[PDB]
């Protein structure tokens, strides 16, 4: 048999098993980059489909 | 005990590459340009790698 | 090694597939008694499903051990997967596919490039007949060997809602399901699905033959009918309630129609552009074994 | 402006082939002194009328 | 790779092309690893000069 | 209009028209009319048209669709409007 949900029985139960992420995992933080500018702006290509 | 193998293909790919670059079309008159330049410094490099 | 017994892999209790209903564990066949259809002018014709293409797309060298499982549910049946096929760890089940690999995939759905102490696995060969096809849901998202997602959905409809005779004759009226439901019914349908040892269903469709792949097929049929629902409900083009005398029936319209939405909505899972070519991929190889 | 469009839509160079005809370019575009050892002439001057 | 952004437009950017090409023969090994993303800047250059 | 300013004009005007292209001995070619001429209505300023400026050749073709693959891989484009 598979679990009943906690969710659909009204019994409240206080050991549950919350996922989380350890130090590894980071979220939110800002994250570097190099950007670089195009050579010319004249060779640019607005158009092509 | 004169010809060096390196520089000889150093020579060829040069050439190679400055075929391709004359052959290569370019609509802007600065392109035109730099395309004759970029020949000359193609030979630029061949004599120091030689 | 768990050793595949005369009849599947899913004969086994350890792979009982079950929906929470009516505070009890029922069975998806006696769940899908209470779906009922209401057939509109509109016809689903079933074509020729395109023979899968004989490339597997080659498993990336990948130090770890891939939660294939995991990732194969939500994918179709997950209430928030998206972008399914830009890790693209599907193709890891190619790894499978090698005679005498080091790999083996654990009853737990992750996929060992190497046999490790106290982890049950299903029987490599079986396992190579089921990744030998569904290592290409690791290229469902390459534009070469995308799935239809339009057309296929006819053979959901005609496995699902079809009357024997409707399926006998290919072609169905376009149906709308429905069913009395409880509040949260479809989302609580697809984590009851979501939490499903599906490999061992897949590994079975692929290993079996003969007297026992058919067995599997009449034993099974309403598992997969599950889900199809699931999968349906993802792309039904809504998804209403209906007041009947103090009692609420949920009325998806319409099965067998892929409505391509990847807007989200409260009732029921979405697909994004992704999951929905991954669904089109996984229904082209399993309605492919299902025949034959 | 309208003799120029005639001119230049005839192109603003042209190589002369084996046969000795002038092929002209059919395309707009400035010269460069470079093109002066090139096969390429500036088309005002070719007198083809 | 220390990864170039290339359109290689002017006829100049044979000079990027050339700097593989030493990298090549000056270091036959390093470029042997680093060479399929090298192969991501020169795809840029075949389909924009050939 | 009469008939000898309509041919004058519609003849001075063909003849103005000039569409970039290699010449080709092989017998199996056909020159790409459509994106020869669109590269020339745009003066060669999309990127389909300054394709055609420094490889004219991409216009011959012997299979028809590769008339126009060759153009969307040489560009990257998923299509052409
Ligand atoms: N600019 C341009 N448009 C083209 C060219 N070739 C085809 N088309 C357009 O492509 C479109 C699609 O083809 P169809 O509309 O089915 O063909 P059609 O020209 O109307 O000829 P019929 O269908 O036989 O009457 C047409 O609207 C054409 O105008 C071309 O070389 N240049």
């Amino acid at each position: 048999q598979v679990g009943i949900p906690k969710l659909e029985v009204d019994h409240i139960s206080f050991s549950n098993v919350v996922s989380m992420m350890t130090a590894n995992i980071r979220t939110g933080d800002d994250m570097a980059v190099e950007r670089v500018n195009p050579d010319d702006v004249r060779a640019i290509n607005i158009r092509n489909a | 005990t004169v010809t060096n193998e390196f520089a000889s293909r150093f020579r060829t790919i040069v050439a190679t590459l400055a075929n391709v670059v004359n052959e290569r079309a370019v609509q802007d008159d600065m392109q035109k340009a730099t395309r004759s330049c970029t020949k000359q410094w193609l030979r630029h490099l061949e004599t120091q790698f030689d | 090694m768990l050793q595949q017994p005369t009849g599947g892999y899913t004969t086994l209790e350890q792979f009982a597939f079950t929906i929470r209903n009516d505070g009890t564990n029922a069975t998806p066949t006696q769940f899908l008694q209470l779906l009922s259809y209401e057939a509109t002018e509109n016809e689903l014709v079933k074509k020729t499903i395109p023979t899968p293409e004989t490339h597997l797309p080659s498993a990336r060298n990948v130090p770890g051990n891939v939660y294939i499982e995991d990732a194969i549910t939500q994918a179709l049946f997950g209430i928030s997967a998206q972008n399914v096929n830009a890790h693209g760890y599907f193709s890891r089940l190619s790894a499978l596919a090698l005679p005498n690999t080091s790999a083996r995939l654990g009853l737990d759905g992750v996929i060992y490039n190497s046999e490790t102490i106290n982890i049950p696995f299903y029987d490599p060969a079986a396992v190579a007949n089921f990744a030998a096809t569904y290592a290409k849901l690791g290229n469902a998202s390459t534009p070469r060997y995308r799935a239809d997602m339009i057309d296929i959905y006819a053979h959901v409809g005609l496995e699902l809602a079809g009357t024997d005779a409707e399926r006998a004759a290919g072609v169905m009226p376009v149906k709308r399901a429905k069913f009395d439901s409880w509040e949260g019914s479809l989302i609580s349908l697809s984590r009851d699905v979501v939490n499903w040892k599906i490999l061992a269903f897949l590994i079975d469709l692929c290993s079996l033959e003969g007297e026992a792949l058919r067995a599997f097929k009449t034993r099974n049929r309403d598992v997969f009918r599950m889900m199809l629902f699931i999968m349906s409900t993802a792309v039904a083009a809504n998804v209403v309630n209906r007041k009947v005398t103090k009692r609420v029936d949920r009325v998806l319209e319409y099965i067998g129609v892929n409505s391509m939405r990847t807007a989200g909505r409260t009732a029921t899972i979405t697909y994004d552009l992704s999951r929905h070519e991954f669904a089109a991929k996984f229904l082209q190889l399993t309605f492919t074994r299902w025949n034959a | 402006p309208v003799e120029y469009g005639i001119f230049v839509q005839r192109g603003a160079t042209y190589t002369i082939n084996a046969a000795g005809e002038f092929e002209f370019s059919g395309r707009n575009e400035k010269w460069d002194q470079a093109l002066y050892l090139s096969e390429h002439f500036p088309a005002l001057f070719s007198d083809v009328p | 790779l220390k990864k170039i952004a290339e359109s290689f437009e002017d006829p100049s950017s044979i000079v990027v092309v050339l700097e593989f090409i030493l990298f090549a023969l000056f270091f036959p090994t390093e470029f042997n690893r680093i060479k399929g993303d090298i192969q991501n800047v020169l795809l840029l250059f075949f389909s924009r000069w050939y | 209009i009469p008939a000898d300013e309509l041919i004058d004009n519609l003849h001075s005007w063909m003849r103005s028209v000039h569409l970039l292209h290699v010449r080709s001995e092989d017998n199996t070619l056909r020159y790409n009319w459509m994106l020869g001429v669109y590269a020339r209505s745009t003066n060669y300023t999309t990127p389909v048209g300054q394709l055609v400026v420094n490889a004219p050749a991409i216009l011959n073709y012997s299979n028809p669709q590769d008339a126009f693959n060759s153009v969307f891989v040489a560009l990257g484009i998923d299509y052409i409007d």
